């Protein structure tokens, strides 16, 4: 098989998705922030670790489009928050539920 | 017919042969007589195939540093029996302690031969080495044995000797031997030659009169000789426990020391790492013990009195990992004459961890607690039972802003005139000496005391903990 | 390097001074004794310290500074038999030899000589010079000691220098001789050097490689040496943060005091741990960052050993990956987090707290 | 018999303690300039 | 196989060494294991460890025969040359005094443009033997040794002013003289 295209530019996929997420939550800095292909790459890049798949699931919940707020699976929510911190690779800089919302 | 014995008694054979037996009563009579014959070493009386079988049994119950083997001759000639290689030993600061230079990573073997006495014989070995090598230059001949570029060589040395540890520091002696010093050999080519040599020393010490064993020197097969003595404990009750989790061990310990006995004695038999064993073998070991083995006394952080909780002395209660991985809790009649692994005098006990105290990461004998925001150091005793760890950071050291008329009593040692840091003596429960760190506005009856005038034990701890790093 | 056949090397610290006596007339096979004698020296000044009259055995005696020719270089030197030839503390490769085996005598083993036939007649020096530093004055004739050994015997504080142009190897030779002559003195005299020293640390590293070269055939002496910048300033800071009874306290005093605690506490002092940490290579070794150079330590009749990882079984590696493991049920991240929130709330502290589970080796 | 050398090495240590005294003779001022 | 156990003393032989930069102190004591290799076959090779020996005899050789240095993987030998090479990272040309190169697999031919005339500082001071290659082109040759043991000569081109003690080409070895004679390529 050819496993290339799924992650070949892991560098692109990670760096751009992380840049985008910092643009949203961390509001970081001005940019020509856009690539819909990157938007898709976000999902594909999520689809190769459980510490992604959890967040991917949550984000998929948005495709229901209703404004309801999901139940807090407290323990799993907390582990997920820690996984978010890890996958954001920030100096544990107080990443929080509010920014998640 | 040659003397012969059953497969099963390999237990007794190894036990007696390897750990410096003294008692011989409790071995079964016939196997005991056979083993006596063996130690009498009149090898022709015993079957060779027995020897081969026992060697194979050891290969099953395989030891780490076993030397490979192919021939019975090993019991008939000087041969290597264990295998080692030189560690770093790359330290400059302290004296070499008569520990002569060796090239790092050189391989090494130990002989089967022991002596009471160097220097009377080793000229024989020197002649052997003369056979080994023709041309020679600048030999580092010495009392102890051959030295030349390290490499090929040999020397007398003690039995338990470590290889390439950095020290030989003073500790009390315990054992005695008729032939304390095993020979040890260096450089693989000499061992290769000895594969051929199949040689035995001349023995004018016994008038060369064909004696199996000699007054000044003696072969032993794989004899390490570690100390041993019979257990005789006045057992009251027993229980055996099987688990791997130290937190569970600690929970058990707490449950036990909610009993009235102030303390618990703990032991750790050393050999548990050595090889594979029959559980029955471990059973046989259980009734004999090695005085060198690890031992500790540990107590709870004693607080306050339950007046009814008293009079328990008659019970002495102990636990050890009789198994490599399993434990044997025991209640026994209190007794003086029972005997225990020798330990240095004045040795401090250990204090079990508190359920709110957090040991400082990478430290000992010091900790912090939050509810009062206080740091503390034991003056003597040693922490135990911590599982989590916490790193230090200076932010924890909140100095107090109190009004100027602070005052204190007792000795204060200044730590920094600038950061207003100080240390003060304290005794918990009027019984446990400790020091209290503090920072901020504080005052005393003057009477300043100097850091120099303090115990090294606390001093090294403080010296790291300041972390000027 | 090639070491050509027919040479012998003698090391002796005594060779700081010329051993006039020992040399004997060489002869070729057939007893063709050659009373012609030539000696080579690093400098003409050396000639100023040799008496012909010591050598009545010979009728013909000549001396020259050694000079490293290029045009006639050979791994296999030029031959001659018209004269016996010797070199005295030669620094650089030689290209000529007299009849019979040539001999050469020096204090310092160069790499050039490693694979060569050598003898050392070593001896143990009990005493060691103490390094000194200060922000009475004893100026000394640099590089040229022989007129001053009396002064060195008759004083215990000294300072030394070099001309700016000095060849590094000459500096090495001078220093080595100075230390050797010191080691015989009854009083460990203070000494200082008037140099920027940044490269001199590397020169000390050279001295260390030389010491190892010697040890290849040596006396395993308890030779004193140390790193003199990192170690130095760090220990100074340590004394400053401790009580300072002495501005001039000997370095070794710290170790000597700490020897007491070692056995009774069966654990490794932080001081010795930061030693074998701050050395460039014999340490945690910033040159490579190799903390796995942990010390294994043993003592008389131990059934055990000690390391930075605590107690260990005798003559064993660090630890078995298989174990009564630090099973993750304990030290689960989740439980860690729970306890951490407990701590943070109870303390009312914002930040700067971090924690870790303990772990265990072979032993527990 | 004591085939080892440590006795003679101790003799060497004695000689080493003797080693310095000779330098005075080796280097002191001199009675006359023959030239 | 029968031939292997006899040998012909006229046959070709060399010794070769690495360009010994520095000391790994542990790299010692190997002498007892002497090491040999040769194509026992017309096209296949025998590698041998043997007991170190003096009395064994080897194919005849002239005294003072120059052994070889293995090629440096960052240097290049110069096409149709011997003993001459160049290094780019330092932009330096070099000539062995005596030894003979080995192990290179490709060469750059010399071209004049390689010889940077460093404008340099007006004052320059130099020491040791100096030989004017060309006053006109400000070209000079100077003695050097690597690792205190590797005699060689260094080409230079530029100001590089030096002591008065100008030395004469006459004095040098025919070996290097031939080498220069070609490499100058005044043709």
């Amino acid at each position: 098989a050819q496993p290339s295209e799924e992650l070949i530019n892991m560098r692109r996929y990670r760096n751009a998705a992380r840049k985008l997420i910092h643009h949203y939550s961390l509001n970081s800095t001005s940019s020509t922030e856009y690539k819909i292909s990157d938007v898709v790459m976000t999902m594909i890049f999520l689809l190769r670790s459980e510490k992604y798949h959890s967040l991917f699931k949550l984000l998929e919940t948005t495709f229901d489009d209703y404004t309801c707020r999901p139940q807090m699976t407290q323990v799993q929510t907390d582990t997920l928050l820690d996984a978010v911190r890890s996958l954001l690779e920030m100096p544990s800089t107080t990443i929080d539920l509010t920014t998640v919302d | 017919n040659l003397l012969t014995l059953e497969r099963d008694h390999f237990k007794y054979l190894f036990l007696t042969s390897y750990f410096d037996l003294k008692d011989n009563e409790h071995v079964p009579s016939e196997p005991m007589a056979f083993i006596r014959n063996y130690l009498n070493c009149t090898f022709d009386l015993l079957d060779d195939a027995v020897l081969m079988n026992y060697f194979n049994y050891l290969q099953s119950m395989q030891l780490k540093h076993l030397v490979g083997s192919t021939s019975t001759n090993i019991f008939k000639f000087v041969k290597p029996q264990f295998r080692f290689v030189c560690d770093r030993t790359t330290v400059d600061i302290l004296e070499f302690d008569t520990r002569m230079y060796i090239k790092p990573g050189t391989p090494v073997y130990a002989t089967n031969l022991f002596t009471s006495n160097p220097r009377k014989m080793m000229a024989f070995l020197y002649a052997e080495f003369g056979k080994v090598f023709k041309n020679k230059i600048f030999v580092n001949i010495n009392n102890y044995g051959c030295v030349l570029a390290g490499s090929a060589g040999f020397l007398f040395d003690d039995a338990y000797v470590d290889w390439n540890g950095v020290r030989m520091c003073a500790a009390p002696r315990l054992d005695n031997n008729m032939h304390p010093f095993r020979l040890y050999l260096l450089g693989e080519d000499m061992a290769k030659h000895f594969v051929d040599n199949n040689i035995l020393p001349p023995h004018p010490s016994n008038a060369k009169t064909r004696k199996i064993n000699n007054s000044m020197f003696m072969l032993k097969n794989f004899y390490k000789g570690l100390p041993l003595f019979k257990s005789k404990y006045t057992v009251v009750n027993s229980t055996k426990i099987v688990t791997r989790k130290p937190n569970d061990i600690f929970n058990e310990i707490d449950k036990e020391l909610n009993g009235n006995c102030p303390f618990i004695k703990f032991i750790q038999r050393d050999y548990i790492f050595d090889a594979q064993f029959p559980p029955d073998l471990l059973d046989l070991l259980n009734e004999y013990m090695t005085k060198s083995s690890i031992m500790k006394i540990i107590t709870k952080f004693v607080i306050e009195e339950n007046p009814a909780m008293s009079g328990e002395m008659s019970r002495e209660i102990i636990l050890d990992r009789y198994s490599v991985d399993n434990y044997r809790k025991l209640y026994i009649k209190m007794e003086i004459t029972n005997q225990f692994p020798v330990m240095y005098d004045h040795e401090s006990s250990y204090i079990f961890v508190s359920k709110d105290f957090l040991q400082l990461k990478g430290t000992m004998n010091a900790f912090y607690a939050p509810k009062q925001r206080i740091l503390s150091i034991l003056a003597v005793n040693r922490l135990f039972g911590a599982t989590e760890t916490i790193d230090f950071h200076p932010n924890l050291l909140v100095y107090r802003q109190s009004s100027p008329p602070v005052r204190l009593t007792g000795d204060v040692y200044v730590v920094d005139k600038n950061e207003k840091v100080f240390l003060v003596k304290h005794v918990f429960s009027n019984t446990v000496p400790a020091y209290l760190l503090i920072r901020g506005d504080y005052e005393s009856s003057s009477d300043l005391k100097s850091l120099r005038d303090l115990n090294p034990w606390v001093q090294n701890t403080l010296l790291k903990l300041l972390i000027p790093d | 390097m090639e070491c050509p056949f027919q040479i012998q090397v003698c090391i002796s610290d005594r060779f700081f001074a010329f051993p006039h006596n020992l040399v004997e007339p060489q002869s070729d096979v057939g007893n063709k004794l050659i009373e012609n004698l030539i000696v080579y020296v690093p400098t003409d000044d050396d000639r100023l310290y040799i008496d012909k009259k010591q050598f009545p055995k010979f009728n013909s005696v000549l001396v020259y500074r050694h000079e490293h020719d290029v045009n006639i270089d050979s791994r296999s030197p030029k031959k001659t038999a018209s004269a016996t030839i010797v070199y005295w503390n030669p620094l650089v490769p030689i290209t000529e030899i007299g009849a019979g085996e040539t001999r050469v005598f020096s204090v310092l083993l160069t790499n050039n000589l490693f694979y060569c036939n050598t003898m050392i007649v070593h001896h143990e020096n009990p005493k060691c010079p103490i390094e000194f530093t200060y922000p009475n004055l004893r100026p000394i004739a640099c590089e040229i000691p022989l007129s001053h050994f009396k002064e060195l015997v008759e004083s215990n504080d000294f300072l030394l220098c070099f001309n700016l142009e000095t060849s590094t190897m000459v500096k090495i030779l001078s220093l080595k001789r100075i230390f050797c002559i010191f080691q015989y003195r009854k009083q460990p005299a203070r000494y200082v050097i008037n140099l920027p020293h940044e490269e001199i640390d590397n020169l000390y590293n050279k001295l260390n490689w030389e010491r190892t070269r010697r040890l290849m055939k040596g006396d395993v002496p308890s030779n004193c040496a140390t790193v003199n910048r990192s170690s130095l300033k760090y220990i100074k800071q340590a004394q400053s943060l401790l009580g300072i009874p002495d501005y001039s306290q000997t370095v070794v005093d710290f170790v000597k005091m700490f020897q007491k605690i070692i056995f009774p506490y069966q654990l490794v002092p932080n001081v010795i741990i930061k030693l074998n940490n701050f050395d460039q290579m014999v340490s945690s070794a910033p040159n490579k960052a190799e903390p796995y150079k942990k010390i294994r330590l043993f003592c008389k009749n131990d059934s055990i050993a000690i390391s930075s990882s605590g107690i260990v079984p005798i003559n064993m590696p660090d630890f078995s990956p298989p174990n009564t493991f630090d099973y993750s049920d304990y030290a689960n991240r989740t439980n860690i987090n729970f306890v951490t929130q407990r701590v943070l709330t109870d303390g009312g502290f914002s930040s700067g707290i971090t924690v870790t589970p303990v772990k265990y080796n072979y032993y527990l | 018999e004591d085939v080892d050398y440590e006795k003679e090495s101790k003799r060497r240590k004695l000689e080493d303690e003797d080693f310095l005294k000779l330098k005075a003779l080796e280097f002191s001022k001199d009675i006359v300039n023959e030239k």
